[PDB]
RNA sequence: GAUGGGGAAGCUCCGUUUCAAAGGCCUGAUUUUAUGCAGGCCACCAUCGAAAGGGAAUCCGGUUAAGAUUCCGGAACCUGGAUAUGGAUUCUUCACGGUAACGUAACUGAAUGUGGAGACGUCGGCGCGAGCCCUGGGAGGAGUUAUCUUUUCUUCUUAAC
RNA sequence: GCUUGUGACGGCCCGUGAAAAUCCACAGGAAGGAAUAGUUUUCAUGCCAGGUCGUACUGAUAACCGCAGCAGGUCUCCAAG
RNA sequence: UCUAAGGGUCGGGACGAUCAACUUAGAACUGGUACGGACAAGGGGAAUCUGACUGUCUAAUUAAAACAUAGCAUUGCGAUGGUCAGAAAGUGAUGUUGACGCAAU
């Protein structure tokens, strides 16, 4: 039955002004601002919610250990890591074909 | 705004450099089922944090209230 | 039709199913020939092609997908690689391939 | 009296294109070493909505030639073009869909999309959805291309000028009813303000020309010379003929 | 138990508009919601959003086709009329 | 054939050494109670030497010969057969069930397989074992 | 909307990266000495424009005739800067561990390139959270009581961090 | 249950629904770095600083606009049985 | 004043024990035949004229049959262009555009 009131002169109900209701040690009811929930940062390659990374809005990441900010294997807070076992087979797979394709030109060079 | 388990960290930092103040609280807490039992709060100001033991049984306390050091000026109460 | 020695290979013999399987055929050597279904991306045909010329295993493309693939040996869902395992009492490997 | 509705307009006040929400201009590559002599590569890395188009658009990633670094550029998507192709730019480059190609490059009967009407321009001819030109000839001495453009019309152009391979995505939006005023009204929001339009003789004659009159009517002839005058032009202007069109199109 | 006789999902115009506007929008509605295969993954898993704009629900493929539908056939009537044209230059 | 034997060396696809070559030792074709799955024990190299020039002076070369070597139990599926091949000779012994499990065995173990990388790296017998792979 | 500019008798009009020689930083090199020369970068070219958009960080209790997320008591947080001790790292120099997804109290990184977060419609049902609503036991307080009603009403709270 | 927040989904489009400051990370490997000891501030603990302007009250059948303590007009949050 | 149906959670070397709700239907009895008891809450039908429709306008005498719309048709234009702006410009709108486009009826 208590109502309660913006605790900042910003009347109007935007994305900034929300508003949590607590009940406090005095016993009654009082506004809270909530800041927006910060978004899981996302794979730079697929686009999924690449997990091991901690979930902070972004002035939040500078004061945090960087054990948070990346994981233990290479392109550890970038991609996905199927996406990088991706980059791991497309690369060794392209530059072994390479060596084929200049093989095959060293033939058809004084074979032809 | 920290709780201490470490009887022995704790005693570290009751000497420990900028610590100058600290205080014990007693509560009256009823044991696990039944009975009452007497609750004693270590609580320590650092220069940042207020780090705080809760030593649950009353021997342990009576020992430790010992280990403190003098020039902490301890509250009690 | 090549379609045809796969109704022999499926009733009369032995094989599997799928790239994490024919996999481990090649990786155990266990395959003569694997199959591809034309569709599929060429970094796992790449692969499937490596892991083929390591085991000295021969590979035929299938011309078709792999919901087609699929029906080929009589299953009701898409595959893009058959591993022939044992052949069967078709000629199967002994032909064009 | 007045200033008549049409004359207004190209002061732009409230009649400039609406553009906050637009993916950028879509433009080829600019001609380089590597277009004009060889190819070169990049992929499509997503495709994508531009407003108030009706063309879905195609980034295009590149790498540049004489420093380390991505160079992404904004294609309108012909149709068939997906996320992962390799696009190849240039003469060299082969025919595909997708691809941007000289019209030197190509042969007669090719369907190519976005050329230029100048060699560089960054292209211009057949950018709206589904338009595409068809190559008819070339003439390799003065190397010019002939092409028939969406309008129908016949042009000479330089073969150094380029084009892309096949027809621009999206084609079809206008056989499909825009079948209320709410599907026109936000097809303008995202275009410029031209909507709703009021007929010049619901005005009065200070309005409009066909404004005025105790019947709602035109009053003289409402086709107009094209020697006519700023806010004379109302109408039908400079119109060859008029009235219902009898037989087939599909000239020369 | 079948609902509409004729209109179908045109039922959501009601009466408005008058019968062949919602007809001839029927067609092309039931074009652009359908799920379509897809050439990469082989699935009924394409669909449509943003006209011009087809993606592949798994697999992430994502082609540009038609308005109200993938392939338009002047698209692949200009593709083939396009391979053809590349093998007078391959042979 | 049967690729997985001593001297094939394959890339690791996953597990913080991914993208690395590592060379196989120790290949358990099915299992093992703990580890029931096939898997290979690798010497791997996780820094690898740097490039090295004409210009590159006296330490400079000897500090950029210097190699951090790992040593990995890998499930197959997350190994990457290379047709390549080094010869394991030295470190047959190293690399073993008994070396992993404590740590102070693998420390040696990893210092057994440091000398036996770099020298087989100067003169460059297998080269491409220590050409970085890029992604 | 300044500027090199181009119009305009002129008041001024146009143009905002535009026919423009459009600069600013990281380090050394001084050991005449305070900062010239050595590089290599980067060429991205005013500024105004949101007290509802974007955005670094505080809460509770108490207090005044009138002020409070501003004072007071207590417990925090961000940013800029200084810095010392512990811990960690290394004779395999720049941490180990787990098959893997990943773990962690730390666990060097310049030019340059890239990636993510800032950062985004609307409607529908479905899941969950807080606060409010109803309510049982008991512990206090007040009301009704000719009759009735273990009854009516009320306190039973927990902030950021 | 009501207010509100949030999640995974589905409908809709010839509409597919801001920008920038900013902050983190990946790639890379310039360079610098140990043994009588060298390394580190993205771990802990500690030391200093945080200016300038606004902050009262009305916000409406009397504190604003309509000549007025005018039945008009003037944006929004909370919302018990 | 009753009856019936519609649930949760347990353990298993055929069911039991247990927690929790306000829906629905049905049956009795009962009354000055009353009962959506206040409050709340469509009058219905047949036709002619006219605009298809939702939408719009004369603040302060007109809200309509007038405007707008989807739809139908017609006209101009391939950029050295159409339409339109400025006293002029080395100036501008359409235009982050290109005939499935823009402009004019
Ligand atoms: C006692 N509280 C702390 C004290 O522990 C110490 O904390 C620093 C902290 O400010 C640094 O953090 C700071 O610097 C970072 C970049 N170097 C970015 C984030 C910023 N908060 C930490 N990285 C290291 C701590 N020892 O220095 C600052 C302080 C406020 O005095
Ligand atoms: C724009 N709405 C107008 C509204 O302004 C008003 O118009 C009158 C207008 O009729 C009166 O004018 C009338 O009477 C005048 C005196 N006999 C002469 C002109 C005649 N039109 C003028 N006094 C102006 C407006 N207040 O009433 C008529 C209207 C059309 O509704
Ligand atoms: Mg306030
Ligand atoms: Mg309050
Ligand atoms: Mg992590
Ligand atoms: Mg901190
Ligand atoms: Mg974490
Ligand atoms: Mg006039
Ligand atoms: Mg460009
Ligand atoms: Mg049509
Ligand atoms: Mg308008
Ligand atoms: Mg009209
Ligand atoms: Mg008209
Ligand atoms: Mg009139
Ligand atoms: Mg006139
Ligand atoms: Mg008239
Ligand atoms: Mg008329
Ligand atoms: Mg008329
Ligand atoms: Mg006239
Ligand atoms: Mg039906
Ligand atoms: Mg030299
Ligand atoms: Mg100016
Ligand atoms: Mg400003
Ligand atoms: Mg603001
Ligand atoms: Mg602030
Ligand atoms: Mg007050
Ligand atoms: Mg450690
Ligand atoms: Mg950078
Ligand atoms: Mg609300
Ligand atoms: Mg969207
Ligand atoms: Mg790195
Ligand atoms: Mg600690
Ligand atoms: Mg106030
Ligand atoms: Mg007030
Ligand atoms: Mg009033
Ligand atoms: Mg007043
Ligand atoms: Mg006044
Ligand atoms: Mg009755
Ligand atoms: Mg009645
Ligand atoms: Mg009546
Ligand atoms: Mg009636
Ligand atoms: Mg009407
Ligand atoms: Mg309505
Ligand atoms: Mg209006
Ligand atoms: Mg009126
Ligand atoms: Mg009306
Ligand atoms: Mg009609
Ligand atoms: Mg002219
Ligand atoms: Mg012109
Ligand atoms: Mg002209
Ligand atoms: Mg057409
Ligand atoms: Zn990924
Ligand atoms: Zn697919």
């Amino acid at each position: 039955a208590q109502r309660v009131t913006f605790r900042r002169r910003n009347p109007y109900n935007t994305r900034s002004n929300k508003i949590k209701v607590v009940k406090t040690p005095g016993g009654i009811l009082r506004a809270q601002h909530v800041k927006k929930l910060a978004t899981r940062p996302k794979c730079g390659d697929c686009g999924s919610a690449l997990q091991g990374i901690s979930t902070l809005r972004p002035r939040q990441y500078a004061t945090v250990s960087k054990t948070h900010k990346t994981v233990s294997r290479a392109y550890g807070g970038s991609r996905c890591a199927n996406c990088v076992k991706e980059r791991i087979i497309r690369a060794f797979l392209i530059e072994e074909q390479k060596i084929v394709k200049k093989v095959v030109k060293e033939q058809t060079e004084a074979a032809k | 705004a920290r709780e201490i388990t470490d009887i022995k960290q704790f005693l570290e930092l009751t000497r420990r450099a900028d610590v100058k103040t600290a205080t014990v609280k007693i509560n009256k807490k009823l044991n696990k089922a039944g009975k009452p039992f007497r609750q004693t709060k270590f609580k320590v100001r650092g220069s940042s944090s207020l780090y705080t033991l809760v030593i649950n049984d009353a021997g342990k306390a009576k020992k430790l209230i010992q280990s403190l050091p003098p020039t902490l000026k301890v509250n009690r109460l | 039709s090549i379609n045809q020695k796969l109704a022999l290979v499926i009733k009369s013999g032995k094989y599997t199913l799928g790239y994490k399987s024919t996999v481990k055929s090649l990786r155990q050597g266990k395959s003569k020939l694997i199959i591809i279904a034309a569709n599929t991306p060429v970094l796992r045909k790449s692969e499937l092609e490596y892991y083929a010329m390591l085991s000295k295993t021969k590979v035929y493309y299938f011309q078709g997908g792999n919901n087609e693939l699929g029906t080929a040996v009589g299953k009701l869902f898409r595959v893009g690689v058959v591993s022939i395992l044992e052949a069967g009492d078709s000629d199967i490997l002994t032909t064009l391939a | 009296g007045r200033v008549i509705r049409n004359q207004r307009k190209g002061a732009g006040s409230i009649f400039t294109s609406h553009t906050r929400l637009r993916q950028g201009a879509a433009k080829l590559r600019t001609l380089d070493y590597a277009e004009r002599h060889g190819y070169i590569r990049g992929i499509v890395k997503q495709i994508v909505h531009d407003s108030g188009r009706g063309a879905p658009l195609a980034k295009v990633v590149f790498r540049d030639p004489y420093k380390y670094r991505l160079r992404e550029e904004i294609f309108i998507a012909n149709e068939g073009v997906h996320t992962g192709q390799f696009i190849y730019a240039g003469k060299k480059a082969s025919l595909n869909v997708g691809n941007v190609l000289p019209l030197g490059s190509v042969p007669e009967g090719t369907i190519v999309s976005n050329v230029e009407e100048k060699p560089g321009d960054r292209g211009a001819l057949a950018r709206a959805s589904g338009n595409y030109v068809i190559i008819i000839g070339h003439n390799p001495d003065e190397n010019k291309t002939r092409v028939r453009l969406p309008s129908g019309a016949k042009k000479v152009i330089s073969s150094d000028a380029r084009g892309v391979i096949g027809v621009i995505a999206g084609g079809g939006r206008v056989d499909k009813p825009l079948l209320k005023a709410g599907r026109a009204f936000h097809k303008y929001r995202l275009k410029r303000n031209s909507w709703p339009k009021t007929r010049g003789v619901a005005m009065n004659p200070v309005d409009h020309p066909h404004g005025g009159g105790n019947h709602q009517h035109i009053g003289k002839a409402s086709t107009i010379s094209r020697g006519a005058v700023s806010g004379q032009k109302a109408g039908l202007i400079a119109a060859r003929r008029t009235g219902l069109l009898r037989g087939s199109q599909k000239t020369q | 138990a079948k609902r509409t006789k004729k209109v179908g999902i045109t039922g959501k115009y009601g009466v408005r508009y008058g019968s062949s506007l919602r007809r001839q929008v029927k067609k092309l509605e039931i074009q652009q919601h359908a799920r379509y295969d897809c050439s990469f993954c082989g699935k009924k898993t394409v669909k449509r959003g943003a006209a011009g704009i087809w993606t592949c629900s798994c697999c992430k493929k994502t082609v540009a086709g038609g308005a109200y539908t993938v392939s338009t056939a002047a698209a692949a009537t200009v593709r083939s009329t396009i391979r053809r044209l590349r093998e007078m230059v391959e042979a | 054939a049967k690729f997985l034997k001593a001297g094939k060396v394959a890339v690791v696809v996953r597990g913080r050494y991914a993208g690395k070559k590592v060379v196989i030792v120790k290949p358990h074709d099915e299992g093992s109670k703990s580890h029931p799955f096939g898997h290979a024990l690798v010497a791997g190299i996780e820094r690898y030497p740097l490039k090295v020039t004409k210009k590159h002076g006296a330490k400079k070369v000897a500090k950029r010969t210097k190699i951090k070597p790992f040593i990995k139990v890998v499930n197959y599926n997350h190994l990457l057969p290379t047709r390549y091949t080094l010869d394991v000779e030295a470190f047959k012994s190293v690399v073993s069930t008994e070396t992993f499990e404590q740590p102070s065995q693998r420390e040696e173990a990893k210092k057994v397989v440091k000398k036996a990388f770099e020298e087989r790296h100067q003169a460059g017998k297998n080269q491409w074992f220590f050409s970085k792979l890029r992604f």
